[PDB]
């Protein structure tokens, strides 16, 4: 009984946490990558 | 029939101007090699021209944003 299912629990825990690495990467990527819009931008605006 | 008077146009006459002692001492008689109002013309061409460079960069990297949704989404979908 302990032994299947605590094998499954290795398992749920890295696909759960899996789908909040992804999560992290599209929230840090789009926050970053909107810096050199803006960047881009005020260089325009200088001119 | 029509009168008027006449003055003849011949070889000795001349005209005497005047000049000033510093008329030949201009700013603009004497110039050197180089100028700076050329300087001014390749320097505004160089903006101009990093002008359209930033546009053209711009809409470049504009698929950044872009890039990322559709390498990550398709991985997402695959883990759940």
């Amino acid at each position: 009984q302990r032994t299947g299912r605590s094998a499954l629990a290795v398992l749920i825990r890295a696909c759960y946490r899996l789908q909040q690495q992804l999560q992290r990467t599209r929230r840090a990527l789009l926050h970053h990558s909107d810096a050199v819009l803006t960047s881009l931008h005020h260089v325009r605006m200088l001119l | 029939w029509e009168h008027r008077r006449f003055i003849v146009a011949d070889s000795r006459n001349f005209i005497t101007p005047e000049f000033p002692r510093d008329f030949w001492m201009s700013p603009v008689f004497n110039l050197p090699r180089e100028t700076a109002a050329e300087q001014v013309v390749v320097l505004q061409a160089q903006r101009t021209a990093a002008a359209a460079a930033l546009e053209n960069a711009a809409m470049q990297a504009a698929e950044l944003p872009v890039d990322i949704e559709r390498r990550l989404r398709p991985i997402e979908r695959n883990v759940h």
